[PDB]
């Protein structure tokens, strides 16, 4: 009773070695889990340039072609799921 | 590329006094902000991160609060040594701009410069230039004028008047005015004197010399 | 302590090339990133160049990227940054500073060094002459070093090596037809001088050069 994106990703054109954000804000009951996913995987934590901040946000730095793709806020719940996306450029 | 737009410009409040200052950003930066402060002549040092983090090593007096695009550093019960400029800088994608800066200063008692005048030097005078200096020392507040009188007139040209910036301690400005001169119009007259107007006194505060 | 060191700044031709350097100590620099950013005369910032501890990732801006490569030398401890044509908007303070660790991991910059100033140029490089200001009095004496006819900018001015800072007014220079001055004063107790002697100590990085000036008459 249950889980609602309230904000999330935005699709973006990013330069490389540039910094970008794929943010996420949930509400849901109780509290959901947040978890990301880059062309159906879970994203790594190992990356140093990929870090978890507050308020949704999840940072990347020093961007590479190779982060290219899909990215899908995940918002889970024992009774329910959530799902935003979006669609990264890297160039 | 974000904007960050920051607010006051220039700010002065009393000792004991909390003031506040702001920081605009052109979108929501999800609280990806931080704020340095840079006293004259340091380095900046970082003050808050992610918004509302203090530093490890900073006074908690200094707090941080925001959401969305605006954004405040708080700074309670001021102390002298606050006088500094404060930058918030935006952290959540590149460019990471800065704002452009608020100047805080102290506002204090009225206090009257004391002056010293120095006539040009026997080497300056080997090298065929004369500068005439007179240090305004300790004022406050900022605003004065100094007229330059050779042989009892005025004198307006090739004047420069440089300020510090307020002091940590005291809380004083001071002021550097020099007169540059050709060495030959220099011994072609014979008195010379800096008078400064400062709030403090309808009186003007005079500093002479001869020969 | 931490310590960062600028040098490299001067005097350099619109379409000229400058290389930067930044001598770090007292941290344990290879295993930190690190950023130059400068001052413009305006007092806005802006970051130009980034670098990560291991020296294989590199970011700047877009107003410098092409133009600007930095580097590192993780034996030696020394940050480099080469600039080449530059333009006026590049005249600047530039400083070097080291990256913190925080939790959560915000970019921020916990050091900075001192700075190095780049003056984008035409006009030659011209080290200051300095004239000591003494009185030809009442307890106080106030005392200065006139540091007159230089360029570029940034010098320096310290008093009985830097023991008299309490006292000591620095004015910032003006520019009067092509070169700049500037005067520092230091207020002593009149039974100190010239019983004691006062030594004003003036750098201009840009030219290499230092004069140290007793006080007298």
């Amino acid at each position: 009773m249950g889980p609602v994106i309230r904000q999330g990703p935005v699709n973006q054109t990013v330069a490389v070695d540039g910094t970008f954000v794929l943010s996420c804000v949930a509400t849901g009951s109780p509290v959901p889990t947040i978890l990301w996913r880059k062309d159906g995987v879970l994203v790594s934590t190992q990356d140093s340039r990929i870090k978890q901040l507050e308020n949704g946000v999840l940072q990347i730095r020093y961007a590479k072609l190779g982060d290219t793709g899909r990215y899908t806020c995940i918002a889970s719940t024992p009774s329910g799921e959530a799902t935003w996306s979006a669609y990264i450029e890297v160039q | 590329d974000i904007q960050m737009t920051q607010s006051p410009a220039s700010l002065s409040a009393s000792v004991g006094e909390t003031v506040t200052i702001t920081c605009g950003a052109s979108e929501n930066i999800y609280g990806a902000l931080t704020w340095y402060q840079r006293k004259q002549g340091k380095s900046p040092q970082l003050l808050i991160y992610g918004a509302i983090n203090l530093a490890d090593d900073k006074s908690s007096r200094f707090s941080g609060s925001g959401s969305g695009r605006q954004y405040s550093l708080k700074i309670s019960s001021l102390h002298p040594d606050d006088v500094a400029t404060y930058y918030c800088q935006n952290v959540l994608s590149t460019p990471f701009t800065f704002g452009s800066g608020t100047k805080l200063e102290i506002k204090r008692a009225d206090a009257a410069p004391t002056v010293s005048i120095f006539p040009p030097s026997s080497e300056q005078l080997t090298s065929g230039g004369a500068s005439v200096v007179c240090f305004l020392n300790n004022f406050y507040p900022k605003d004065i004028n100094v007229k330059w009188k050779i042989d009892g007139s005025e004198r307006q040209n090739g004047v420069l008047n440089s300020w510090t910036d307020q002091d940590s301690k005291d809380s004083t400005y001071s002021m550097s005015s020099t007169l540059t001169l050709t060495k030959d119009e220099y011994e072609r007259h014979n008195s010379y004197t800096c008078e400064a107007t400062h709030k403090t006194s309808t009186s003007p505060i005079v500093k002479s010399f001869n020969r | 302590e931490v310590q960062l060191v600028e040098s490299g700044g001067g005097v350099v031709q619109p379409g000229g090339s400058l290389k930067l350097s930044c001598a770090a100590s007292g941290f344990t620099f290879s295993t930190y990133d690190m950023s130059w950013v400068r001052q413009t005369p305006d007092k806005r910032l802006e970051l130009v160049a980034t670098i990560n501890s291991n020296g294989g990732s590199t970011y700047y801006p877009d107003s410098v990227k092409g133009r600007f490569t930095s580097s590192r030398d993780n034996a030696k401890n020394i940050l480099y940054l080469q600039m080449s044509s530059l333009k006026s908007e590049d005249t600047a303070m530039y400083y070097c500073a080291r990256e913190a660790l925080l939790r959560p991991p915000y970019y921020a910059l916990d050091y900075w060094g001192q700075g190095t100033s780049v003056t984008v140029s035409s006009a030659k490089t011209t080290p200051p002459s300095v004239y000591p200001l003494a009185p030809g009095t009442g307890s106080s004496v106030t005392l200065g070093c006139l540091v007159k006819g230089y360029f570029p900018e940034s010098v320096t001015v310290t008093w009985n090596s830097g023991s008299l800072s309490s006292s000591v007014h620095t004015f910032p220079a003006l520019l009067q037809s092509g070169l700049y001055t500037m005067s520092s004063s230091v207020t002593v107790p009149s039974s100190t001088w010239p019983s004691q002697t006062v030594t004003c100590s003036v750098a201009h990085p840009a030219s290499s050069t230092t004069v140290d000036k007793k006080l007298e008459p």
